């Protein structure tokens, strides 16, 4: 198993873990802030997914310092994992194309 | 076409149940929803529920007492609404309507009059209404026929098999001792009668009867 | 659930006059409002969809307007066949709901 | 036809299919949930596109478990297809640059 | 903080009748409303969650409806064991809050 597919798999598993820990930590950070909506676990999980994908529905967001910090980690983990998959696909394409040429 | 076919009437004893049908025609898509809408006499429209037949998933108005269960037969393009444990509150016209998943009801059924009662089904008696011997006529003449002692609603009164629409009132029925009575009036040129035949056709869906009565001068 | 208020409940107008039915939504619903006409013992008939879109077969006499919460159905030049109950209906949010109805009277 | 252009084409067609199935499945998941807006097909189609691109207008989103699940598939299919196109462009650029050097 | 208005405060109904408790939220809270029953000197009992979801052990007689600001708890066929105070509660926004309560009376 080549490095890029291992990394892609590792990144995926890591992202799922970041999503779950982020849903938990967001609820713990946001309860106690008046007006916060990011305060039950199922919808926090939905929120951490829409944050990692940057899908931008705007139905849920953190209002506290630590929930925003948690949100930043989730954004970066999401954007980064997806970028890694692209890099892994590009390594595949570039290698399969060397072969098509002989090299 | 007629795109949604519903039975005209169902009579239901209190506590019992009835399964209303709605056979669809015309263009049918996998994406179509069939809705059901309740109209109690003299009141507004009430959304009951919806089904997507090409999957069988149904949703309901949760704001009211759940009386209904929606199903669909893909084979026969028929949607059914099972109304259970009915009371007088459930007496109404129930329309089905088709929605292409874009929000509005393009086409409706004629609706099914549901009557919750213990009274016997009774086909109507139909009698001529022709002027008396001393009535002088204008250039018009008014005829009619009297639809008496039927249960439940409704009856559908035409004249000469529908071909005679202008000059026609049918009155709302009155209810006495658990039977309905109405009359229906028709006005034709005094010249044209009786030389030209005039006949009321009274259909009573709940008894699956349709009868004719010619209006001829008093002999 | 979205409440559709139609007031007044009865509208008395003289023949050939313009007439306007009001339909007000309890919250903003874009243009997701449709209008039905129901005459004495007939079934409802789609008149106008998405607040202003014509339906084939409906007299040009009928038009619709509005967006947000306040919707109007209009009849240039009223005539006898327009006697009916007029209902609005929203598809913005589940469940679909109907206004309570406005009777036209000449 | 080299692998990366076939994949890019395959991904594009696949994404269109995910968009259409997602619009249908979202409407089926969301009707029956009070307050849901994702309940007619034309606007669901618009919604599945804004989800696959992550464009984030926030005018429409699912409120049910299954509509959110459908939304996740559409997000991932979108982000992934676009990433594949980048990987395909990079394979092109890297090959065309080998040639410019002789190799 | 989200205010939950329950009016009227007392509801007088005859046995077997349907009955409806109102709960109105000061702002839109989706379906994030739950209903508790508390009888004389007992603790509150979850009846309905997320505006309409059944709780195992609660008579089918109980149902809920609403979304946004206006929520209704309903009892088909009231009976004596239904005498109680009925409270709604929201989990949309911190802090959780309770309605002021509606007493059922037969």
């Amino acid at each position: 198993s080549a490095l890029h597919w291992r990394a892609a798999g590792a990144a995926t598993v890591l992202l799922v873990i970041v999503l779950l820990a982020g849903s938990y930590l967001a609820v713990l950070a946001e309860r106690g802030a008046p007006g916060a909506q990011l305060i039950t676990y199922p919808r926090a999980l939905w929120w951490s997914v829409e944050t990692a994908t940057t899908v931008g529905y705007g139905d849920l967001y953190p209002v506290t310092l630590w929930g925003r910090c948690v949100a930043v980690v989730v954004m970066v983990a999401g954007i980064t994992s997806f970028g890694l998959v692209t890099a892994a696909l590009a390594t595949w394409f570039v290698g399969r194309e060397q072969e098509r040429r002989g090299h | 076409q007629v795109q949604l076919q519903q039975p005209g009437a169902e009579l239901v004893k209190p506590g019992a149940s009835v399964k209303l049908s709605c056979k669809a025609s015309g263009y049918t898509f996998t994406s179509d929803w069939i809705h059901w809408v309740k109209q109690r006499p003299g009141h507004g429209l009430e959304w009951i529920g919806e089904i997507i037949p090409s999957y069988g998933r149904a949703n309901y108005n949760e704001k009211i007492q759940k009386k209904a269960t929606l199903t669909a037969d893909k084979s026969s393009s028929t949607a059914f609404m099972q109304l259970s444990s009915l009371t007088s509150e459930d007496s109404a016209v129930y329309y089905c309507a088709r929605e292409r998943g874009d929000g509005y009801f393009a086409v409706w059924g004629a609706g099914t009059t549901v009557t919750v009662s213990s009274a016997k089904t009774t086909p109507p008696s139909v009698y001529p209404l022709a002027p008396g011997s001393a009535a002088q006529t204008n250039s018009m003449v008014t005829l009619g026929c009297l639809v008496k002692g039927y249960f439940p609603e409704p009856v559908t009164v035409t004249w000469n098999s529908g071909s005679l629409s202008s000059g026609v009132h049918t009155f709302p029925a009155v209810l006495q001792s658990d039977l309905y009575t109405l009359s229906s009036s028709v006005t034709v040129p005094s010249s044209s009668w009786p030389s030209e035949t005039v006949t009321c056709n009274v259909a009573h869906p709940a008894s699956s009867t349709k009868v004719d009565k010619k209006i001829v001068p008093r002999d | 659930d979205i409440l559709l208020t139609q007031s007044p409940a009865i509208l008395s107008v003289s023949p050939g006059e313009r007439v306007s039915f009001s339909c007000r939504a309890s919250q903003s619903i874009g243009t997701d409002i449709h209008w039905y006409q129901q005459r004495t013992n007939g079934s409802p008939r789609l008149l106008i969809k998405y607040a202003s879109e014509s339906i084939s077969g409906i007299p040009s006499r009928f038009s619709g307007s509005g967006s947000g919460t306040d919707f109007t159905l209009s009849i240039n030049s009223v005539e006898s066949e327009d006697i009916a109950n007029y209902y609005c209906q929203q598809s913005n949010r589940w469940p679909f709901t109907f206004g309570s109805g406005t009777k036209l009277e000449i």
